[PDB]
């Protein structure tokens, strides 16, 4: 997966 | 089990938050650990447990497990008690597993006995900390194995551009092109990136075409009697360019009377090229009929007005005149089948004329659907959406018979709805549908349909084929090859976007395979004429006794439009020679439209030979 952040 | 690929998967739910954060079901499929499905909590009252999340896979996979990835930001909505259901048909459901997950941030896994399913439903019964009436998920994966067969796919084939337009050349080569750029478009730069794939060796030659001052993105295409390919309009909306397969180069043609883009071009019984519509470029509206001849260039047909072909597109004439379903018909006429509800007969003599053909039964407008001529005067239409943009696609299919009349009937729905798909007439009379998506948004891969389907006129049923690996939505192409396989490529062409596909794959249809997956022994053509005349008797030698042949006109294709292909089945008469037969070509050039054809021998099991090229005058 990946992440865009919060 | 490894995880299944999720291209084309669509997630829906009982309830979801959108007011206080982005809690859409679709966030479980995007691959981002930061985006969630959250149950609806605002306004009060929050939606109560249980909550459900359903996944439509687009295909009947084998499912053996599920992976749940919780949010990482807090604990709210971590699933505790869970249930897993599966359906193959959508209506009947079956429990495969039921359990509880511990209250932590660890990705959870559940495995069960393999089950055939298109749909998987996760019911959340409890919130693992009983903190509130909430369910949430960052990601959902599924374990198992995809269908193999019927048919088979090649590995992907590298291209140096997104192949967004394509044409079949003799010698088993495929011309493709994009725009001024391999991966984007715009302006009117008068340059087109091209690439020819050699189907024998897998080699690709790349050529920038600048000599004709034409960026040939978004045009009309057709095959001329003499072998050339005429390409008009697009980013340079007034230009005409002709490709010669002898020289493999382009030559400037004369300008159209009005520029156009996203129009439809169709070679007529006389080898002239008729064109109608196309407001994508060159101005909005008034994109009336024209016709090209090699001696006189483009002449206007002011009594062929565009009004007759316009859909009720919400975008107006910018879209509503796009991609008409145009066909050469017996007698030298042109038939308009759609995508508008309204169908027409077009005549090209003089200033031209349009006669209404009545509607296409009860079809809605079918923009970006396909129309395919699978026999003499017989067409199959399928897919499309009432709108070009942000519009629900249909699964409906309608047959149209234009032999001595117009007779429309609704046939079987496809197993999936499609817009942006491609249609391919196959030599056995069946029609392959490839690609598309569930909801038409140009430049997306969301809801891509990954499994082609095959329509058999004999029973009017659709059968799902083994799925492909790359989504093929907007700016994709597919077409028949001379060995009887089908090329599929393209998709995207949107610059810094993440949905460019600079590749293709090649589909081997079921008719070439044994039950065991070994290659079927094929009939062979030993001798045949390289040229012929409409109305001629011709002589063909096969390597075994054959009585059915198919003349399949060669294709050009872009933006879902292919006016070139058509199947003309011929019955062989036996002669005195060793598996040598007579075929009689139809005399009517409205039906036997002049141009390059692939001649196929059809064996008694309906396995086809490799075709040979015959140029018909
Ligand atoms: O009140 C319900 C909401 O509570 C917030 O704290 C949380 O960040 C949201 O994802 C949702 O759980
Ligand atoms: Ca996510």
């Amino acid at each position: 997966s990946h992440s865009s952040g919060a | 089990s490894g995880p299944l690929p999720r291209d084309g998967w669509l997630a829906s739910a009982s309830d979801q938050e959108t007011a206080n954060e982005n809690g859409r079901a679709a966030n479980v499929l995007d691959g981002d650990a930061a985006t969630l499905w959250h149950s609806r909590y605002s306004p009060a009252p929050a939606a109560p447990l249980p909550h459900t999340l359903t996944i439509d896979m687009g295909v009947v996979n084998q499912v053996a497990g599920l992976r749940y990835l919780p949010r990482f930001d807090n604990m709210n909505g971590r699933v505790g008690g869970y249930s897993i259901h599966a359906s193959s048909n959508g209506t009947s459901w079956n429990l495969l597993a039921r359990g509880t997950w511990a209250d932590n941030a660890d990705e959870k896994t559940v495995t069960f006995a393999a089950a055939s399913a298109r749909y998987i439903r996760l019911t959340a019964s409890t919130e693992a900390g009983n903190r509130g009436p909430w369910s949430s998920a960052a990601e959902i994966n599924l374990l198992g194995t995809p269908p193999k067969g019927p048919g088979t796919w090649s590995p992907t084939v590298n291209f140096p551009l997104v192949p967004a337009a394509a044409a079949l050349l003799p010698g088993n080569r495929l011309l493709t092109w994009s725009a001024y750029s391999p991966i984007t478009f715009g302006g009117e730069t008068g340059i087109t990136q091209s690439a020819i794939l050699d189907l024998n060796t897998g080699a690709v030659s790349q050529a920038e075409v600048a000599n004709t001052g034409h960026d040939m993105f978004c045009p009309g295409t057709s095959l001329l009697p003499d072998g050339r390919i005429l390409v008009s309009g697009g980013s340079n909306s007034e230009k005409t360019s002709l490709f010669s397969p002898a020289t493999n180069t382009w030559a400037p043609g004369p300008d159209m009377n009005v520029g156009r883009g996203y129009q439809s071009n169709v070679t007529t019984s006389t080898g002239e090229v008729f064109t109608l519509g196309g407001s994508w470029s060159g101005g909005l509206g008034s994109k009336h009929g024209e016709i090209w001849s090699s001696t006189g260039g483009w002449r206007p047909l002011p009594d062929v007005p565009v009004d007759s072909i316009l859909t009720d597109d919400p975008g107006g004439e910018f879209r509503s005149d796009n991609h008409a379903w145009l066909f050469s018909a017996a007698g030298g006429r042109v038939f308009h089948a759609g995508p508008s509800r309204e169908m027409n007969w077009i005549s090209t003599a003089g200033t031209g004329s349009v006669t209404s053909a009545g509607t296409r039964a009860d079809s809605a407008d079918a923009m970006n659907g396909n129309a395919v001529m699978y026999d003499v005067g017989k067409i199959l239409t399928m897919g499309g959406a009432p709108g070009y943009d942000n519009s629900d696609a249909t699964a409906r299919a309608y047959t149209i018979d234009i032999n001595n009349g117009v007779d429309v009937a609704r046939t079987s729905d496809m197993a999936v709805s499609r817009s942006f798909a491609n249609g391919v007439a196959l030599p056995d009379g069946q029609v392959l549908v490839v690609g598309g998506q569930a909801h038409a948004v140009p430049f997306t891969d969301t809801g891509a349909r990954m499994a082609p389907e095959l329509w058999n006129p004999a029973t009017e049923e659709w059968t799902a084929m083994a799925p492909m690996a790359v989504p093929r939505t907007y700016h994709s192409v597919a077409l028949l090859l001379a060995d009887g396989r089908v090329f599929v490529g393209g998709g995207g062409l949107c610059g810094t976007c993440t949905t460019n596909h600079l590749d293709g794959e090649i589909f081997t249809p079921p008719y070439l395979l044994n039950a065991d997956g070994s290659a079927r022994t094929r009939p062979t053509i030993v001798d045949a004429p390289a040229t012929a005349t409409a109305g001629s008797k011709i002589s063909v030698t096969t390597g075994s006794k054959i009585s059915k042949f198919s003349l399949m006109r060669m294709s050009s294709v872009t933006h879902t439009v292919n006016t070139d292909q058509r199947r003309i089945p011929l019955t062989a008469t036996g002669t005195y020679g060793n598996n040598t037969a007579t075929l009689t070509l139809p005399a009517d050039r409205g039906v036997l439209v002049p141009g390059a054809y692939m001649l196929f021998a059809m064996d008694g099991n309906g396995v086809p030979s490799v075709a040979t090229t015959i140029q018909i005058s």
